[PDB]
C-alpha cells in the first residue's frame, strides 16, 4: 500500500541503509552500469552501421524476372528427366521439384513419384540423394 | 445537534462517558444504559448552556431550572455532574463574571512557579475554587511565550500569534470573553527563488505534491514497514525522509538501465539480422553468377544442362524471397529501435531548483514543529494530529497578549521574582526566590502546595537553574531530558508604508542552501499596520541568533528588494528580533516527541510528585509538588490551547487533594 509516485520495498530500504555509504554506493554502481550500457549501444550500432553499408545496393541486381506458366498434367518426356534430377538434386521438396518443372504442381509431382515409381528407379534416385 | 455540538467543542465524546466520568461517576457507567444517557444529556446540555453565554457563571440553580423532565428528577444527578464539569473547568472556566461572590473563607495555599497561560489559568480555577494563590514570575510582563511588542500603533505579535483552529478549541470560549479579533489566512504563498522572480505555478505545484508525497512514504516507511530503529536507534523523520528520496532515485536509475537494456537487446538482434543478410546476400550474388554462366550456353542442349538452368534459377528465387523476409524484419526492428530511443524515460528524480524548493517545504515543515527534520521522531512526531480542531486556522490582529493580561486580572502575580529553590516535604512546601533586579533580595514562600509551569527548556537546564529539594526522581528527569524543546524566531519589520501584495498574507523566499532553508523563509502580513514578519527555523534559528540585529534586518530588505525592486522597500521604522532559546525564562519555543521519545513523556512530565515520610513508618504524605504546561499536555502540545487545558486540569487535581 504505499503511495503512488513513490516506490518503496523493503529490500531496497534495507539495502541503501544496512551502511553509512551503501546509498551512495548503490546509487554510483547504477550510475557505472548506466554508462556500460550506453558504450554498448554506440559499439553495436557503430558495428550495424558497417554491416547495412554492405547491404547497400540490396539484392535488386541478380534478381530473375518471374514468369507464369499454366500447370498442364502431360507429363512430356523432358519434363519427367527434369523431375528425376530434381529429386535426386532436391530430394523431398517436392514444391521445389514443380518449381523447376515449371509446368507442374505439387499433387501431380507427389503422384509422378508413384506414377512411375518402378520405371524410374525413384527409390535408389533418393537413396543416393541421401549420401 | 445542539448538546452534541456542545459536546464536540468540549473535546467531549457525545455517546459515550470518559475514563474521568467513569472515575467520578462509577455508578452510572456500571449500570443501566438508560441512566447512562441520562448522564450524558446533562452533560452534553449544561455543557452547551455554559458554551451559548460564556460571559457569566452557570450556577446549579440555572442549570436544573432550563433542564426538563425527564432529566430534572434526579437532582442530585445534576448537582454531581454540575460539579463534575466545574472542578475540571468544562464550564465556569476563563474570564466570567461571577454570580455567586466568592468567599474571604480561603481554604489551602498554592505557589504557582510561571504566570504564562497555564499557571494564569490554574491559579484562576484555585481561586474561584476558595484557595489562597500566590504566582512567582521572573519576566518584568505576565503572558510569558504569549509576548505582543507594542510600540504606538505598531503591534506585532512575538511569540504566540495563531489560533489552530476554533472547532473545539478552548480558547475559542476565551475570544468570546475577552473581545479578541481572530481574522483569517490565504492559502496563498508565492514563492520566490534568490534572484527574486517568482517560481512557475506547474514547478510550485508539482514540488508540493512531491512534498507531500514524501511525508506519506515516511509514514509508510514507518507504520507497515517498521523502519523505526536503525544501528541500535531510533530513526527521525529526516532520515527516513532522504532514505525515499535515495529509493526514488534508485527508481529513476534503474528505469533508465531497463531502457537502455531493451534497446541493447533490439539492437544486437539487428545485428544477427543484418549479418545473415551480408551473407545471404553475397550467396545471391555467386548463384547469380552460376545461373548466367549456365543460360549463356546456346539453346541446344541437353537435358543436365536445362536442369543446371532451371534448378539455379529456382534456388536463386528462393534465397532472393528469403532475404526480402529479412529485409522486411530489419524494418520491423529499426522501427521498434526509433520508438524506444523516441520515449526516453526520466533522467533525474528532483533537479538541484527543484531541490531547492522541496527544501523551502521542508523548511515550513520544520518551522510548523520548530525544530530540524533530523530531530524529530519518525513514528510519533504527529501524534497530536488525531486531535486536530476543525475549521480554519486564524490570526489575532490586536496582540494576543490581550488574554494572559486579562487572566491575570484580580490576581496575585509577584513579577521580577525569580524561583531558585523548590521545597516539597510532607508537611508542606517551601519556594524560595530571589529579585530579578537585586538577587541580593532573598524570598522565602510557603505553601502547602507548589504548582510547577516552568518551561522544559528550564527544566531541562544544566547546570540547573531551579533546584528541587529532594531532588526530583528519575523517572521524570529522564523524561526531561528525552522531550525535545525546540526553537523559531521572527523578525518584526515596521514600514512606511505597505510596498507588497495586500491580498496575500504569505509569501516565500526560496534559499540556496539546504542548510539556509530556515533562513528568512516566510514573511508574513497580518494586521492593519505596514508590518511584515520574517520567519527563522530550523537549524539556521539558533545561529541566527548570534547574529547581530542589524545584519539580520539588512538580510531582510535585501530579500525584500530583490523581489519588490529597491525603490520600493523603505527602510524599516521600528525593527525586533526574537531570540527565543537565549530567554533565561524559555530556554527555546515549544516542545517536540523528539526521536526516542512518545507521548507517554507528555504524561509521565504531567504526574505529580509526591514527597516522603518525614518520620519513618508514617502514613504516606500526600502529593506536593504538581506539574502544568504545554510540555504536559499529550493531546494538545506546544500550543496555547494546551498549556491552558493543561492548568485547569492540574487546578482540578490540587483542589481534588486539598479541598476535597
Ligand atoms: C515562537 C513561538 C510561537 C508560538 N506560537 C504559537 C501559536 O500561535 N499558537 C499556539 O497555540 N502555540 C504557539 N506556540 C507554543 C505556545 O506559545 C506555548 O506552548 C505556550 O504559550 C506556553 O505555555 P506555558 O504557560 O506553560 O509556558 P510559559 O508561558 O513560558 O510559562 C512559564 C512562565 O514561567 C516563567 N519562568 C521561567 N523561569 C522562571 C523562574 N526561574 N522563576 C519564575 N518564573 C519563571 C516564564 O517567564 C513564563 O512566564 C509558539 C511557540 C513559539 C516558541
Ligand atoms: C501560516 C501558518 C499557519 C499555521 C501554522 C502551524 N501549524 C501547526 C502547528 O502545530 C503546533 C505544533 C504541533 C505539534 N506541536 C506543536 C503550529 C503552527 C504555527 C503557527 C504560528 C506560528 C508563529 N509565529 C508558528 C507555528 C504555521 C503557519
Amino acid at each position: 500500500k504505499p503511495p503512488a509516485g513513490m516506490f518503496l520495498s523493503q529490500e531496497d530500504v534495507e539495502a541503501v541503509s544496512a551502511n553509512a555509504t551503501a546509498a551512495t554506493t548503490v546509487l554510483r554502481q547504477l550510475d557505472m552500469e548506466l554508462v556500460s550500457v550506453k558504450r554498448q549501444i554506440q559499439n553495436i550500432k557503430q558495428t550495424n552501421s558497417a554491416l547495412k553499408e554492405k547491404l547497400d545496393g540490396g539484392i535488386e541486381p541478380y534478381r530473375l524476372p518471374e514468369v507464369i506458366q499454366a500447370c498442364n498434367a502431360r507429363w512430356t518426356t523432358e519434363e519427367q528427366l527434369l523431375a528425376v534430377q530434381a529429386i535426386r538434386k532436391y530430394g523431398r521438396d517436392f514444391q521445389a521439384i514443380s518449381d523447376v518443372i515449371g509446368n507442374k504442381s505439387v499433387v501431380q509431382v507427389k503422384n509422378f513419384f508413384a506414377n512411375y515409381a518402378r520405371r524410374f528407379n525413384i527409390d535408389e534416385v533418393l537413396q543416393e540423394w541421401e549420401a | 445537534s445542539g448538546v452534541e455540538g456542545a459536546a464536540f467543542q468540549s473535546r467531549l465524546p457525545h455517546d459515550r462517558m470518559t475514563s474521568q466520568e467513569a472515575a467520578c461517576f462509577p455508578d452510572i457507567i456500571s449500570g443501566p444504559q438508560q441512566t447512562q444517557k441520562v448522564f450524558l444529556f446533562i452533560r452534553n446540555r449544561t455543557l452547551q448552556l455554559w458554551l451559548d453565554n460564556p460571559k457569566i457563571q452557570l450556577t446549579f440553580e440555572a442549570t436544573l431550572q432550563q433542564l426538563e423532565a425527564p432529566y430534572n428528577s434526579d437532582t442530585v444527578l445534576v448537582h454531581r455532574v454540575h460539579s463534575y464539569l466545574e472542578r475540571h473547568g468544562l464550564i465556569n472556566f476563563g474570564i466570567y463574571k461571577a454570580i455567586k461572590p466568592l468567599p474571604t473563607k480561603k481554604t489551602g495555599k498554592v505557589i504557582i512557579i510561571g504566570s504564562g497561560v497555564s499557571g494564569l489559568a490554574a491559579a484562576r480555577q484555585l481561586q474561584s475554587f476558595g484557595m489562597d494563590v500566590t504566582l512567582l514570575e521572573a519576566r518584568d510582563r505576565v503572558g510569558g511565550r504569549v509576548a505582543t511588542f507594542r510600540k504606538g500603533n505598531y503591534v506585532a505579535d512575538l511569540g504566540a500569534m495563531v489560533v489552530t483552529g476554533l472547532g473545539g478549541n478552548p480558547m475559542a470560549v476565551v475570544s468570546k470573553q475577552v473581545n479578541m479579533e481572530l481574522a483569517k489566512i490565504k492559502q496563498k504563498c508565492p514563492l520566490y527563488e534568490a534572484n527574486g522572480q517568482a517560481v512557475p505555478k506547474e514547478k510550485d505545484e508539482m514540488v508540493e505534491q512531491e512534498f507531500n508525497r514524501l511525508l506519506e512514504a515516511t509514514s509508510y516507511l514507518s507504520h507497515q514497514l517498521d523502519f523505526n530503529v536503525l544501528n541500535n536507534k531510533p530513526v527521525s523523520l529526516g532520515q527516513a525522509l532522504e532514505v525515499v528520496i535515495q529509493l526514488q532515485e534508485k527508481h529513476v536509475k534503474d528505469e533508465q538501465i531497463e531502457h537502455w537494456k531493451k534497446i541493447v537487446k533490439t539492437q544486437e538482434e539487428l545485428k544477427e539480422l543484418l549479418n545473415k543478410m551480408v551473407n545471404l546476400k553475397e550467396k545471391i550474388k555467386e548463384l547469380h553468377q552460376q545461373y548466367k554462366e549456365a543460360s549463356e550456353v546456346a539453346p541446344p542442349r541437353d537435358i543436365t544442362a536445362e536442369f543446371l538452368v532451371k534448378s539455379k534459377h529456382r534456388d536463386l528465387t528462393a534465397l532472393c524471397k528469403e532475404y526480402d523476409e529479412l529485409a522486411e524484419t530489419q524494418g520491423k526492428l529499426e522501427e521498434k529501435l526509433q520508438e524506444l530511443e523516441a520515449n526516453p524515460p526520466s533522467d533525474v528524480y528532483l533537479s538541484s531548483r527543484d531541490r531547492q524548493i522541496l527544501d523551502w517545504h521542508f523548511a515550513n515543515l520544520e518551522f510548523a514543529n520548530a525544530t530540524p527534520l533530523s530531530t524529530l521522531s519518525l513514528k510519533h512526531w504527529d501524534q497530536d494530529d488525531d486531535f486536530e480542531f476543525t475549521g480554519s486556522h486564524l490570526t489575532v490582529r490586536n496582540g494576543y497578549s490581550c488574554v494572559p493580561v486579562a487572566l491575570a486580572e484580580g490576581l496575585d502575580i509577584k513579577l521580577n521574582t525569580a524561583v531558585r529553590q523548590v521545597r516539597y516535604t510532607a508537611s508542606g512546601c517551601e519556594v524560595i526566590a530571589v529579585n530579578t533586579r537585586s538577587t541580593s533580595q532573598t524570598f522565602i514562600y510557603k505553601c502547602d502546595a507548589v504548582l510547577c509551569t516552568l518551561p522544559l527548556g528550564v527544566l531541562k537546564q544544566q547546570p540547573p537553574a531551579v533546584q528541587f529539594v529532594p531532588p526530583l526522581p528519575e523517572w521524570k528527569t529522564s523524561a526531561v531530558q528525552r522531550m525535545g524543546f525546540g526553537n523559531l524566531n521572527k523578525v518584526v519589520l515596521c514600514f512606511d508604508r505597505v510596498f507588497w501584495d495586500p491580498s496575500v498574507n504569505l509569501f516565500g523566499h526560496v534559499g540556496s542552501t539546504t542548510a539556509s532553508r530556515g533562513e528568512l523563509f516566510l514573511f508574513w502580513n497580518l494586521y492593519k499596520a505596514p508590518i511584515l514578519l520574517a520567519l527563522v527555523a530550523g537549524e539556521a534559528a539558533g545561529i541566527m541568533e548570534n547574529i547581530s540585529d542589524d545584519v539580520i534586518v539588512g538580510r531582510c530588505l535585501a530579500i525584500l528588494k530583490g523581489i519588490f525592486g529597491s525603490s520600493a522597500v523603505p527602510q524599516p521604522k521600528e525593527t525586533v528580533v526574537s531570540r527565543w532559546r537565549a530567554d533565561p525564562w524559555a530556554r527555546g519555543s515549544y516542545s517536540y516527541v523528539a526521536a526516542g521519545s512518545s507521548g507517554n513523556d507528555y504524561d509521565l512530565m504531567a504526574q505529580p510528585i509526591t514527597p516522603g515520610p518525614s518520620i519513618p513508618g508514617a502514613p504516606q504524605p500526600i502529593p506536593r509538588l504538581f506539574f502544568a504546561g504545554e510540555h504536559t499536555i499529550r493531546n494538545y502540545p506546544a500550543t496555547v490551547h494546551g498549556a491552558l487545558l493543561s492548568g485547569l486540569r492540574e487546578a482540578g487535581r490540587i483542589a481534588d487533594q486539598f479541598l476535597g
